[PDB]
């Protein structure tokens, strides 16, 4: 049953290559202060200081399997194949080497 | 708003002293 | 090599400098008056002066309304935002129809902005926490070294990227994004077998600064100011997995976003590019959508919405006794300028079939093309257009390139029209 | 507030004199003498603030100036006073009950002004000296136009300045109570006097804003996201009793405003039943309702009504009726519109536009101005002449001509029964 | 994982090299015009150039329209997407009708990205991992051999951790992916030195691999366009690929994905393989769905849509007027209609014989003739269902063949629509009528 | 001790290579329907077909639900039977199609048979044997680790491989502990201390378990039963733990979701792999949808599509209607409530009304089930009412008659009690008159 | 923590502290508090309690207060 049943976490971990290949898009506009303002974790929020620090520390220590998706959808890097595509000399040098 | 990346020199930077002048 | 669609042959309105339209240019045949009217509308959009202007492309089926809309989009260019839509797309289940209409309104208004990007990249030479604490990182490159102090969010990003000494990273200062691009080349031969993918040491100085111009829409700014949208921190993950569904954005957020955009334009860092919202099959809209569209057009920041319908004297959806010229209630009709689209005679049908065949890389004999044109006149123009691909397939199966009359007859006997199928049903 | 040109941009006021008698043409409004007089009476009632829960119905034929009248009332009422304008189709939401949406709209139009007296020091920083524990010893110097003194910091002020990382030579603002620091550029600007000043800041909020702020832990985000939800009634009662207590104490004042529902003929019987009682209670704003239909069936009911509204609500309202314009008023309205759109029409062109508007519709002639301007620009002409307007008339159709064309060719359009003759032959 | 289903007996359209339908091939019988049209549509799909065509399959019930669709799907084979949906599936509670139709349309377009990967394969000789107790430093080397070469690799930390997790031993033949880093245990080379536990669980030996130790292989990643849209819609969209709850993906995501995929095609990175979308009983769709289908077929990234209908003239859902096929004229104008006809006695007989072959039921000649007469009289599907019950009745009799008497018993026990209607009309008082009245007592 | 409405239906009561007995298994009459249900049960046991539909057509009080329950009892509890009412499909969290598919895949079942070899017993010896180092280096090497386990009427010493040291350290076992070590995996697991050392300390938090019986080496065959729905839900659900996804799952209540076809196909693929490996067997099962008249036309169309699925159960439908309009349609009058498209795909079995003798026999057998005694005259009167008003009316009236007889200190039901109950409790007809 | 005493108001010329006066009356004051609360208030308090300082508790606090049966 550990093989017939696979939770979402192990599916996220096992499909690393697909996530790397097909996660391309990034947000058009972002605002960094909204990330903490939504949770009430800003420095001047109505939540008490001790609770804010405890929540922040717990968030620091917790483990998330969606980290790769976050980093792929946050910044986009051109694929390495683009270097070959932009220079026929490199294209033929590849087969020569 | 806030600069998340700051440049510091190892010899100069220290938290015990903060200073700025004209 | 290339694929073909309904409007792949439509490259533009084909209007000259004076505004008169040639009989056959830009893939269009006939429809001269509608092309001239759409050229006037394109000039109005390019003026970037008025807001909320609306026009209606009124005509029968298979007459060239969606083609005219796509031609307007082509003439305006990829710089401007042109949002295609269908009347059936506004009946959402997460948010009300009014919110969807407003979001599409603000998606058709374009903004072009200039932003300076501060970028750091190099081989890590030190990872010392200051003690949730700041991290002191030392980046080395081929031209120099640099030591930086990073906020705790960047520290969490680095921690979850498994960055150690000798790794090469890429910190974007504006957004706080950290990407581990690989391991330095100097350590390639340390081990004969490890999963690490090595990269060369970055060239240039560690601190790089570039100015990029990026195109955004007002809807993008609204979404950015409404909900958290990115990040590699667990805080952002929880913020965005909380309240995931769409929300009914208030007028206050839109007003504040408008003030921000006005400040950006006044400083000269941004320019505005009003665009077009195209709503095809407008008769599917309910009376409430039309009623709100009446108010939304009066907004001082609105696109040039173009509407298309193929119905006449039809009752309006939602109402039970309102007979309207095109399914559009008279209140909205008074806000619109109607561009009438006219049917096609036999010669223009023949030319359209010829050009469609030329686009799909097919060869049609003159007699077979005449038969196809006369059967399109008899039954339907689109029916004649869709018969081309089966005819080409049949011709290829007989080891023959050009389409002949026999292949057309076989295709007709295989695939039927609406009238013939209904007659068979009778 | 940068924005494009709308259809109501020219209306900058209601155009009344001291005796509330409207001038023939002032503040962008033309004609509608009795309607503007009554609107001025309503405006005086709003400004007085001693009358609550009054409903005024702005009824009349279409294209007569109901929305223009409301816009003039809003502009003459000015800022610093709430004015909520919602279409009747905005009530129907999938997250808020119609009664809850109407309640939120009602509360949005009652403003509360709260004065906060803050002690803030403003000046140009010169030197900052911070030392390690000997918890922390710190001195800052602030220069202004006539003083230059040092300040002995404490622990929390030192922590705040380190967090902000204030440099030297830059204008800074520090609040004594809150501790917030607002940065400003180097002294275009310069400090203007004493180091520590006593200036009060006034905050304008609505009852709905207070309700949403107290609704959750961080409810003030919902004022932008729109996920307020149906607020508990006990919370609203608390807000009401605290506003009464604050007004008694004199630490906050109430500014009653105007709620405008543009298309009341779309609200159902439940909404009207709610409005009837919501008007009676205190803190009820003045509700302006615009309708055009003479006698129609109220939504949710199977019977006709004198305006599409139930008789109970009409008993509670005073009706302002607008009358159709004549040729001279059409001419001057079109002149105002042309001046707003930066179009120089000729005398004969204006006369042709006026006759077209009288024959067909005022909105149709108003929309033709920009199209005529674009047509003239294609001819490299500045002033819009008669022939440009004639070409605009030929290219763009109005409601009556479009209906005539549809009626004369009813076969080629899709009818209510779903029949069409796409085939040009037979 | 499959069982003997209704259309399990057809493996394709059964056509010659010139698209001429064979009299009986690949499971299909008759329907020569329909099969030729289906083959033309098959060639159109395989060409990959024509986009957004709509094709309708009309005809009486039990004329083989769904069989025709299954034949087209089987001729397409794998690697060409085929999305079979019903008209009832669109009406959801978490998504709009237009959104569900958009997702169904995008499910039929496949994107293939091919990658070349280096793979190490061989039989382990010696593995040695040295780790300090209460210390983080680990050092290890392994000797992986092939029939023609042997070498030693000194390992980094992550490879050591992976091999320790995989429980690699000496008698193991394993594969190492230098990019991904996964270790796959292909099999064993010999026994484990006769320890007590796990005595003889490694008897299934595998041959030692042959050739270059480090060889390059190509890997193809096939993903539909809808999956890419769901991945890029939000950060949690990857979970939405399995859970559902994708939401209504914003139009900007779809436009950007379209542009990126077009760039990929122009760059040769990705290969686009358009497929077929098949809607069962399209007459259940609303008029809004038909309008959206009308517009969405004009997109360049659209598949080829095929629909099945048997209603004749009927009221379109969402409107109060009858339409020629249960569909509005706007959708009929842009669709090519292929028709199906009723079956002869001989075609019914051979379909019954094919089904009996698929169900592994041996029918006698007289039994087959009786079944054919029954099917002509009552229904093709009725006799098809009767075949298996007759087989079970024969088994109850302890006979390996179905005779006429077994079919007679099955006919007596199980009824057709006409007989049930007759029995209802004769005994109407024993059933609840539309007015909600029934007699329960017998006296 | 409880008595529902179908406690006496133990089965169809057929005989091998024969027909339905007149009275057997709690059934009286309905010979043809019982024989048809028997051949359907044989078809289900064959486990070689998918998407087979039978419709139980007849009037009220004709035995349809009894026939479905008899099919369930005849197939046994191992075959997954999924009773359902057509009204249940109309959920609020998901669409009707999703609920129908979930029921379909709940009807299919999987049986996993795994044999495992394990050594269990109290740990008595723990000694590693030193051996010569192949690499030298003057280090201390171990070639085996010796574990001695003692059991009830059994004890053995094992020369395990050196790898066991990691599992021993991880499970912090000790002398006196009883452990569980898999023969082929190499893992260990301690279930507690031996009861013999419960006296060594007056207080101890750990649980002392009895010493396991039998020989130390035990081979056990574990059989587990799962359904495709269970696998799909388990794969669509987070594992549950300290990770952030599980935290937001705790925050947001888990609603039903449209499980995508990709997940279902993955489940099918893994199931097929393990079936081919020989560890799993597939059981089709039965999906019984009572009151099929309540289903809408959309659900019927989706049934039309889903019956053609290559993996689908046997669907049994029951309807007490004649010519009635199909729900969701305005002018589709079809036999029973099922639209003609679905009727063409199913087989109909009739359920006949009963005679006086059948009603009397049913009443007396039900009275026997309810542990009641009735006089012959009372039974005749009860059957007369059953033929006069309804069978279920008399069957329900049995219990109040018993209560009245018990209140009168009598151990038997008499005509007086029957008439007293008749006056106290009215039927539908007499109440309609009133 | 009510705040800082007015006694130490002028200890530093620039400091962010909410200076508050010394409390009146005795240090140890016993007061009888009377409140009027509806039964629905108790029902709401039990249904959606505000206690807890866990991450889950705070995340639930941020969520909208939808009415429940
Ligand atoms: N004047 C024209 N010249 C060239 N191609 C045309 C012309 N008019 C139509 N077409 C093409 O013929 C087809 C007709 O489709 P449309 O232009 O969308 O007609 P339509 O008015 O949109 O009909 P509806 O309202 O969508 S049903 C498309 O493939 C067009 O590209
Ligand atoms: N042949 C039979 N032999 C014995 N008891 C029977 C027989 N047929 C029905 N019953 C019993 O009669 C009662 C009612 O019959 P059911 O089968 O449960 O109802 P039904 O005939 O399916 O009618 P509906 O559709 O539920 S209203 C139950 O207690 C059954 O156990
Ligand atoms: N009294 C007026 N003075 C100036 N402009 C007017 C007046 N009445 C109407 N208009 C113009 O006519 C246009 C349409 O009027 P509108 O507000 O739509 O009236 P209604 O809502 O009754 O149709 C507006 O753009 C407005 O500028
Ligand atoms: N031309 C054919 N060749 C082989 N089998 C057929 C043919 N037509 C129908 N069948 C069989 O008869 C049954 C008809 O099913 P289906 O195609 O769903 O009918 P419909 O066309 O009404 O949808 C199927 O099980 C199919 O196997
Ligand atoms: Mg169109
Ligand atoms: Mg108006
Ligand atoms: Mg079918
Ligand atoms: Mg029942």
């Amino acid at each position: 049953d550990n093989e017939l049943i696979k939770p979402l976490q192990t599916r996220v971990l096992d499909n690393r290559k697909i996530i790397d290949t097909f996660a391309v898009l990034t947000p058009s506009a972002v605002s960094l202060d909204m990330r903490k303002l939504a949770l009430g974790l800003n420095d001047d929020s109505s939540v008490g200081e001790n609770t804010r620090l405890k929540v922040m520390q717990n968030c620091f220590e917790v483990s998330n399997p969606l980290h790769q998706l976050q980093t792929k959808l946050t910044i986009a890097f051109p694929d390495k194949s683009l270097l070959q595509y932009d220079c026929g000399k490199l294209q033929k040098l590849a087969i020569l080497l | 708003m806030k600069a998340l990346v700051e440049e510091i020199d190892k010899k100069t930077y220290n938290p015990d002293i903060y200073f700025t002048s004209l | 090599v290339t694929r073909t669609a309904a409007h792949t042959h439509i490259k533009g309105l084909g209007l000259d400098e004076s505004g008169v339209a040639k009989r056959v240019e830009g893939g269009f045949v006939g429809q001269i008056e509608a092309r001239e009217a759409c050229g006037v509308i394109v000039d109005l959009i390019k003026a970037k002066k008025m807001s909320g202007r609306a026009i209606l492309l009124a005509g029968g089926p298979s007459t060239g309304k969606t083609a005219l809309a796509l031609a307007i989009s082509q003439e305006l260019g990829p710089k401007v935002p042109f949002c295609p839509l269908v009347g059936s797309e506004l009946y959402s289940v997460e948010v009300k129809k009014t919110e969807t209409l407003m979001e599409n309104f603000r998606r058709a208004i374009g903004l072009r902005i200039k932003e300076t990007k501060e970028v750091y990249e190099g081989e890590v030479t030190e990872l010392t926490p200051e003690d949730i604490s700041h991290v002191i990182v030392g980046l080395k490159s081929a031209k120099g070294t640099k030591t930086l102090r990073l906020d705790p969010t960047i520290y969490e990003s680095i921690q979850r990227e498994k960055v150690s000494i000798g790794d090469v990273i890429y910190i974007e200062a504006n957004t706080g994004a950290v990407k581990r691009v690989g391991r330095s080349d100097a350590y390639a031969t340390e081990f004969d077998l490890e999963t690490e993918e090595y990269v060369p040491l970055p060239k240039g100085e560690v601190h790089k600064k570039k100015e990029i111009v990026q195109d955004v829409t007002l809807h993008d700014l609204d979404v950015a100011n409404a909900r958290p949208q990115g990040g590699q921190d667990v805080i952002s993950m929880m913020g965005q997995l909380l309240k995931p569904k769409k929300t009914e954005i208030t007028e206050k957020l839109r007003q504040e976003v408008n003030k921000v955009v006005a400040k950006y334009i006044d400083q000269g860092v941004a320019e505005l590019i009003p665009g077009v919202l195209f709503i095809d099959e407008v008769n599917m809209l309910d009376i409430e959508i039309f009623t709100y569209l009446n108010k939304a057009l009066e907004s001082n920041i609105a696109p040039v919405v173009v509407l298309a319908s193929n119905r006449g004297m039809t009752t309006v959806r939602g109402t039970e006794d309102v007979i309207s010229p095109h399914g559009v209630p008279p209140d909205l009709i008074d806000r619109l300028l109607i561009v009438r689209t006219l049917p096609y005679d036999k010669d223009e049908i023949r030319t359209i079939i010829e050009r469609r065949a030329t686009v799909e890389r097919l060869q049609v004999e003159s007699s077979a093309l005449d038969l196809l044109a006369t059967m399109g006149t008899e039954t339907s123009l689109r029916y004649a257009l869709q018969l081309l691909a089966p005819c080409g397939i049949l011709a290829q199966t007989s080891n023959r390139k050009e389409i002949v009359v026999n292949d057309v007859n076989e295709a007709k006997l295989l695939f039927l029209d609406a009238k013939r199928s209904t007659k068979i049903l009778e | 507030s940068l924005s494009l040109i709308a259809a109501h941009s020219h209306i900058t006021g209601l155009g009344l004199d001291e005796n509330l008698q409207p001038r023939p043409t002032s503040e962008g409004m033309v004609g509608q003498l009795q309607a503007r007089r009554a609107a001025g009476v309503i405006l005086k009632m709003v400004q007085n603030g001693t009358i609550a829960g009054r409903a005024v119905l702005v009824a009349g034929p279409p294209s007569t100036g109901k929305t223009a009248l409301a816009m003039g009332v809003s502009q003459s009422l000015g800022k610093d006073v709430p004015f909520t304008a919602i279409a009747g189709s905005e009530i129907f939401s999938l997250e808020l009950s119609k009664t809850e949406a109407l309640t939120q709209a009602f509360r949005k139009s009652i403003g509360i002004k709260i004065k906060e007296e803050t002690e803030l020091i403003e000046g140009e920083v010169v030197e900052i000296q911070i030392d390690r524990s000997i918890h922390k010893q710190g001195k800052l110097t602030i220069k202004t136009t006539d003083m230059e003194t040092i300040y002995e910091l404490g622990n929390k002020m030192i922590d705040g300045l380190t967090k902000e990382k204030v440099l030297a030579g830059d204008v800074i603002s520090i609040d004594k109570a809150s501790g917030k620091i607002t940065k400003l550029g180097r002294s275009v600007q310069c400090p203007e006097g004493e180091l520590q000043k006593r200036k009060t800041v006034v905050h304008t909020v609505s009852l709905h804003e207070i309700d949403v702020i107290n609704s959750r832990t961080q409810g003030f985000l919902a004022l932008f996201t729109g996920d307020t939800g149906e607020i508990r009634s006990e919370v609203r009662d608390q807000i009401n009793t605290k506003v009464a207590e604050w007004k008694e104490e004199g630490k906050a004042e109430i500014v009653p405003g105007v709620l405008f529902i543009d298309e009341v003929h779309m609200l159902d019987i439940e909404c009207f039943s709610f409005i009837n009682r919501a008007l009676e209670d205190e803190f009820a704003p003045i509700v302006m309702m615009a309708t055009n239909r003479g006698v129609s069936k109220t939504r949710g009911t199977n019977y006709k009504s004198p305006h599409g509204l139930p008789l109970d609500l009409l008993d509670r309202s005073i009706i302002i009726t607008t009358k159709s314009y004549n040729e001279q008023e059409i001419k001057t309205i079109l002149s105002i519109r042309a001046q707003e759109e930066e179009v120089e029409l000729s005398s004969d062109a204006l006369d042709l536009l006026t006759k077209t508007g009288v024959e067909t519709s005022l909105r149709y002639s108003s929309n033709l101005i920009s199209v005529a301007q674009q047509i003239a620009m294609k001819r490299k002409n500045n002033t819009v002449e008669v022939e440009d307007v004639k070409r605009a008339y030929l290219l763009f159709l109005d409601s009556a001509r479009s209906v005539k064309y549809v009626q004369e060719n009813e076969s080629q359009y899709i009818d209510d029964q779903g029949n069409v003759q796409i085939s040009i032959a037979k």
